[PDB]
């Protein structure tokens, strides 16, 4: 006869949720990386042979968990800053000497009897008439919905990476396998105490300083067929996209309430011009005619077609930018403009504007205010992942249209932890065997 | 009910100075924001404001006449006097003595006044500039 | 071989290198994440160690029981447990019987004890 | 200095005839302005304050309207007693100022 | 011989108190039921046989625990949203055109600090206090800040598990006619406590808990008259309160953001706040409860006089059902006598009241939202607050009003049966063993 | 019989079934609240736990030393003891002497440790 | 030959740190001690025989944590507290009916937020500071927002008492003349600290702890000339100080219930707080300190000097009592020179200060309430902090003076028998014996 | 005796008193610091206690494995290293040993889990 035994520190793993702590390499930063544990500079990526898991980045916790740990960040880290309550008053503005409004309005001094007459430079996205008769009175948009908060001038929204690191006790498993479409049985999975350091770069329709895919583009969606899930691609080589911020601005600083400074625009040095980014087109062009191969294989013999957004709100139909404080808003509806078929100076310009009142995460509880930045500031990235929205609402026929989507915020990350999943490891097992014991 | 009773010299010589005295009943000047002030009108032209004098003293006149306007108040016996000098052809006209309001508030951040039209008037009292 | 660097051979392969195994198993918004993660290792670490240490079982990797295999658990020959499956197929087996087998376990040790009480 | 304006100067209206006037001011004086009116020779009396609210005890013939830097009074139907100067005053900061004033004519 | 012996697991435990934690069913409810652990569906109860266990609710301190917790969820559920310090500003008022209510006027901050604004609204007479003639203030603005009542959250309350953290269990007592303290001969364990409503009643238990087979008397000291004497009935009696007034709401931005809620006029006639009890149903109970009275002590007539008198926080009957806390008049209740032998419901006016504490905190204040349109309510009389009056040597008959004035005993007649006690599953005891080298 | 289910029961009937006791033994207001009653679960387990690691006890339920029993810490016979009186009622028989006795096994078991050292 | 051998409950440390945690022995203090842990009944110190180690108290960290968690206690025991951010008005500003007080007045927002109300006050010239003359404005205010201190909570330094946790133990050098650095002798461990008073206050060591048997002087590096120099006196020179203003406080409420306590006025002639000691103790005390300093360095040239200048928190000694804060010119003690050869009552000038910066934050200001009549108190001076400028060649003559710079510094002078240790009970070693199977 | 008492005794008198060193083992700002302490003393607790469960020595004070001595670890009499000697000094004698050592407890517990297959 067979007699059961059991066995400690026996390898097998679990699904389940779990807490995730912070860990990066080494004060002055949103994240506030410098309060947390260092990164261990001997990653045990242990490969494991033989074993076939099952990978659903659609249904992790840690993607969930990350969004709301960035959102608690940057909640956290405003907290201290100075609010800009005050500035809800009227202001009188004039043309400045086109998307620009030299405004004038009555600021409260260090001395709260005493009031200062200031001279500030506004965008109109910030600035809403509060009287439609007469475009002189205006007030500071989001003002009637919460309270502003200005950011602390000496934190920065750099992405620096962090490393998402479960207690002890539980693995990560990450999918090593060349062209992961997100879910199915990884054939290279591997064991790694943690993820790799993750950048939590803030960005909408487009995936900025991301990942980027071995030899073959991935299109990854968790119904491709269906309309309202959001399509994600991701590039094989990086597409290199640099803008500018031409308007010299220069920065001034008045002290409102008891010693809290306040930033805001002065006066433009030279020239005003509108915000732009610079794309390759040659590059451009080559990047949507293999995605659109690519994404063709789910379709069969049908064409491709790019349209520019839905329409709607400017927080979710333009690309959204981080670059050294400000906060870009680029029109993309010079990219996602062509056709595709079967078969099949060098620069495109993306005219953009700069709004410093926003949320970036869909809330009307909290308003943020980006501070200026002073002289001409220059932004370089690379594109790596673009979030696509299957637009139709009729028989696919012989073409069907996509669009740049989005609107949720944690679409933006799962483009980055695809290759992990979190498990609970059970040292505990009991197995058979021809041995009894002793008595 | 409040009332406004003005008072003074029918007759100036010109080059002179004059005093011009509201009398009050339905407020004391004394109730944290109550003013008042002096108003002119010239035979068939538009009104004209001179000063106004609030609960705390605080005065103000208007910018061509801060040269040669006063305003003082005696509450001890709830009278309020203009004093105006350098008496000239043009200032013939109709004065009249009404009551003003202000405001504050306190927000925290920082201290707001406002300020209120005028309610009551007075029957005014016309002043004529002959030699 | 490395932390969990067993997982995909075979039964007897991945016995071989437990110790490794269990050898492994140890601003404000970070603070308290990792204080509620890292008691978290200590509870989830407990948990599995209690149930070892009442087994009779405590500091033993490899530990005999003596509570005979019922055929219900599992009708195949021992051959293909211990040299042709692995462990992650293995628990998803006797997923439902785990429960029942600690408690017999737990029963059969506490019986053990007792007579041994007597005996002595 | 608050200079303040006031259109149409002068105007020729009719017995029960709908008719309003406007306050334009040289910036924004949010809505801290009120209207007078002045019989001929007599002491002004006010109508409606903040541009806004009627005054109590006056008609509900009267109304107000605007704000910022474009105000207006409005009168929904003409009564002889309407014989009168009607005046726009500012009081959103020193120094005060009124209206050129606007009479009326009853044809 | 006999040598000593370790047994481990060993079924003993020892009164000591812990640090309970919550747990309930399956953001919007200030109790967080969210933020809450779920609760297990299937808690297993064990019974135990031949067991004693002496109770003391009165000694208990997971009561005490309990009243941190609701205060703490309390502060959690107002602080995070708007504040409501800036309605300082002096009130002018007058009588309604169509008593209880005053037509306040004021000025006010619009969304814009530079512009104001001038509003209009109907106050409660005890939210309002006279300052000088027709001026006032609001009331507490001269001892604490106001913070508005939150909208977005409701004041349900919905039941509570209290579970314990493991190593510890709670003895749950199942004697019928068990009073608060005694050898409960019927113990039980379990891991959490049964769904428990912290209601916010005061005067007279709400929602709460019912006998077994007949009414059951709590008091640690019966004969002293300044402790309270709870008393549980065995058939509920259902009470209905409304207020007629329809009380139209209206809303108004105080600075950025800060929707402040108030009252704009009042649809149909103007009516007070009262509610309705069955006279022979409420008439019968006092018969019963004044029976037990006399069974216990004082064979003689028992007479129930209303209440001592005081602030209306204290000497009134008050409830949250409606959104709107109410503050009734219970005279109507006990107003009889009780001797040895021995469409018609009655009417208790009643009042609403805005600004509350709940907890005679004088360093906070809160400031409830209207509800509009008509409230409906409906609740279950299960238990009272009873405090003997003994300012004179007893000769004949005793006067029993309905005091407390102490917001734990409120909450003692549903954790009369929960003691929290700590496992030592480690003993000795004597055996003729010896442990071989 | 269920987690506790025999505290009543006289201890040779409780003593078959000491095994169940063990294994049970194991808006952010609530999250604090619920991370300190895990830390005192762990750590009250830990501290019993600890004491019947270092008498020798490791990982066994019914344990015996080499401390002979003291007539002053408890005079009752051995049937009285085993037969009639409870686990519960037992205990407050030795609420005294309790810590004392914890020293005399503990001490013992160092002592007898360093004989066996030497002669192993 | 051998084999291995592993042993548990090892006696045997490490030097490491760890978060220590406070039991302040047995609400009403600004160190929070009703919410410490209960201290222990008595010290539990075991007596660590034939061991000897070396200890340093400029490199454990343990100090760090005393700093920061004085400096955590002390911000929150100012947050529930009343602010002050509405009092930064303007202020006009006038002499004193009766130098260094101004009376000045200004307005303030009463109870009700819509009135003003017009004040009279006197502020210390120190605190108050001009516009451009009659027009003044609060110091501080152009910097953070002012808070004020609870008036019935006070800053005495109410002795706590550190711990360490399970698994960690602090060493507790017990040499008599011990200096720091190096070996100690006589070393004994326990689980928490004796009562250590964390007495803020600068260049001047006050209720410290007394040297055993002789002077005692300490510093990391004695030939550093720019560095500190800490001093122990085996005798206790007491200082007398008072603030001879009859002072009468009155208050103002800004908010609800928001009350603020200001001097109303005075009563007599103004007369700047002193501080006295006995001339022969200073004289004598001090001339003892020259001669162990010259002991370890240089030989005659004694000479101390007035302080170095400039900012008032760092020249002037910085001391507390009954609430207000004072800040004296110390000068009268360190004026003196002594070779190898060698009424009656030493007065201190000294000027009163409300508006503090305790820990040197920009960030953050407190305001000690005026506590009213007259104010006297008593200290003993156990400790001085000296530092020297010696830069230049020291051949004939050099001197030391005042100071420090920082707040670390004056814990360290009571944590100088302190080392903190963590406990590996895990030790190997090699032994003949053998596994069996 | 008391805790830490024999810290400083000879070598051998220090082994026979190492169970009470075993048993000694174990607002808001105060709250979560006390919390962090509290968890810091079990996780220290439970690593050392880890390595002996792993290897063999469960719960024992003094243990031995299969390991030989190397003479690059360290070459005193047996007569001085536990006559003559205090646990500091040796402690940091074998400070760089001390991990080295412990791989070679880990390397000769492994040898008996190999061995302890066969046998059953
Ligand atoms: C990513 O790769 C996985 C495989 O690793 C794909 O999984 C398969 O998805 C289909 C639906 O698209 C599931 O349904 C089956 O599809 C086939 C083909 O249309 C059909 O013949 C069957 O009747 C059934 O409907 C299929 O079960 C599933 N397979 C597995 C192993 O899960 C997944 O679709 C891929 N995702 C994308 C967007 O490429
Ligand atoms: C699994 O994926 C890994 C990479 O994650 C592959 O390992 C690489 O293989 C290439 C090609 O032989 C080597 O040049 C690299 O050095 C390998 N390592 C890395 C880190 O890139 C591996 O070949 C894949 N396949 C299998 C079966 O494991
Ligand atoms: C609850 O019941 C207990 C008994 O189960 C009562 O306590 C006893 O009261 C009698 C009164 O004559 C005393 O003689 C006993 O000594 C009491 N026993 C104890 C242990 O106190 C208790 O009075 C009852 N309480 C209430 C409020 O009814
Ligand atoms: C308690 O009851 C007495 C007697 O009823 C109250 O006094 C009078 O009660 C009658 C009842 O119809 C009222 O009409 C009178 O107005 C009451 N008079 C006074 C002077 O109060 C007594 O007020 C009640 N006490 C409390 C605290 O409610
Ligand atoms: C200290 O060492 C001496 C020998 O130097 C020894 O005799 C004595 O017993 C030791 N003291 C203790 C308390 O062990």
């Amino acid at each position: 006869n067979l007699w059961v035994t059991v066995y400690y520190g026996v390898p097998v793993w679990r699904d389940a949720d779990t807490t995730l702590f912070c860990a990066s390499d080494a004060k002055h930063n949103v994240w506030a990386t410098h309060a947390c544990v260092p990164t261990d500079p001997n990653p045990q990526e242990i490969h494991l042979d033989n074993v076939t898991e099952k990978f659903n980045m659609w249904k992790n916790n840690m993607v969930e968990q990350m969004h709301e740990d960035i959102i608690s960040l940057w909640d956290q880290s405003l907290k201290p800053c100075v609010k800009l309550t005050p500035l809800c008053v009227t202001l009188h503005c004039t043309n400045v000497t086109e998307g620009l409004k030299n405004c004038s309005f009555n600021m409260t001094t260090e001395l709260r009897d005493k009031r200062q007459k200031v001279y500030s430079l506004f965008y109109r996205l910030d600035i809403v008439p509060i009287n439609e008769n007469q475009g002189s009175e205006y007030r500071l948009i989001n003002c009637n919905t919460s309270a502003i908060t200005q950011a602390c001038p000496k934190v920065s929204f750099e992405p620096i990476p962090i490393h998402y690191c479960t207690p002890a006790g539980f693995a990560i498993l990450k999918c090593k396998d060349e062209g992961f479409n997100g879910t199915g049985l990884c054939k290279n999975v591997s064991t790694v105490q943690c993820t790799h350091g993750i950048k939590p770069v803030v960005s909408t329709q487009l995936l900025l300083n991301g990942s980027l895919a071995e030899k073959n583009i991935i299109i990854r969606s968790e119904n491709i067929t269906n309309n309202a899930k959001i399509i994600i691609v991701q590039l094989v080589q990086p597409v290199t996209i640099k803008c500018i911020r031409p308007n010299n601005n220069t920065v001034k600083s008045i002290r409102i309430g008891p010693g809290q400074a306040f930033y805001y625009t002065g006066d433009i040095i030279g020239d005003i011009r509108q915000a732009h980014c610079n794309v390759t087109r040659s590059r451009w062009n080559k990047t949507l005619q293999e995605v659109a191969e690519k994404l063709r294989t789910y379709f069969g013999n049908k064409t491709i077609i790019f349209a520019n957004s839905s329409g709607g709100d400017l927080e979710i139909t333009t690309h959204s930018f981080n670059c050294g404080g400000e906060f870009f808003y680029c029109n993309t509806s010079g990219l996602f403009n062509s056709t595709w078929y079967v078969n099949s100076n060098d620069t495109i310009t993306l005219p953009c504007r700069i709004k410093q009142i926003i949320n970036m995460w869909q809330r009307a509880g909290q308003a943020m205010y980006a501070p200026p930045i002073p002289g001409v500031i220059k932004c370089e990235s690379n594109i790596t992942g673009l979030l696509l929205t299957r637009d139709g609402g009729k028989d696919n026929n012989v073409n069907e249209t996509f669009r740049p989507g989005g609107s949720d915020m944690r679409d933006n990350w799962r483009s980055e932890l695809y290759k992990y999943k979190v498990v609970e490891i059970e040292p505990l097992g009991v197995a058979p065997t021809r041995c009894k014991r002793r008595v | 009910q409040v009332t406004l009773k003005e008072s003074g010299p029918a007759l100036v010589k010109p080059t002179q100075t004059l005093t011009l005295t509201c009398t009050f009943s339905g407020f004391s000047l004394s109730t944290s924001g109550m003013a008042v002030g002096w108003i002119r009108q010239p035979p068939g032209k538009a009104l004209e404001w001179l000063a106004n004098i609030y609960w705390d003293g605080d005065t103000y006149y208007s910018t061509s006449l801060k040269s040669r306007l006063t305003i003082s108040k005696d509450t001890s016996k709830n009278q309020v006097a203009l004093k105006m000098t350098n008496m000239d052809p043009v200032d013939t006209a109709t004065y009249f003595c009404a009551r003003g309001e202000e405001s504050f508030y306190e927000d925290d951040y920082g201290q707001m006044e406002w300020l209120h039209s005028f309610d009551a008037w007075g029957q005014g009292l016309r002043v004529t500039v002959s030699s | 071989l490395g932390f969990l660097g067993a997982a995909g051979s075979t039964m007897g392969a991945a016995s071989i290198t437990l110790t490794v195994q269990a050898r492994n198993l140890l601003l404000t918004h970070w603070g308290i994440k990792q204080l509620q993660a890292r008691v978290l290792a200590v509870e989830h670490y407990l948990r599995d160690q209690q149930l070892l240490g009442i087994w009779g079982c405590s500091g033993k990797l490899i530990c005999c029981t003596n509570v005979p295999w019922n055929s219900s658990w599992s009708n195949k020959s021992l051959d293909e447990i211990w040299n042709n499956m692995t462990w992650l197929q293995w628990d998803k087996e006797i997923n439902n019987y785990t429960q029942l087998i600690y408690r017999l376990i737990e029963e059969s040790q506490n019986q053990q004890e007792k007579n041994e009480k007597e005996l002595l | 200095d608050i200079q303040m304006t006031q259109s149409p100067p002068s105007l020729s209206a009719s017995i029960g005839d709908r008719v309003t006037i406007t306050c334009r001011a040289s910036q924004g004086i949010s809505n801290y302005l009120a209207w007078y009116q002045q019989k001929p020779g007599k002491a002004p009396k006010r109508l409606v304050y903040d541009a806004s609210t009627l005054q109590g005890g006056v008609p509900s013939r009267f109304s107000g309207s605007g704000s910022g830097t474009y105000f207006s009074l409005t009168i929904s139907s003409l009564q002889p007693e309407d014989f009168a100067t009607y005046y726009c005053l500012q009081h959103n900061s020193h120094p005060l100022t009124f209206g050129g004033g606007t009479k009326v004519d009853i044809k």
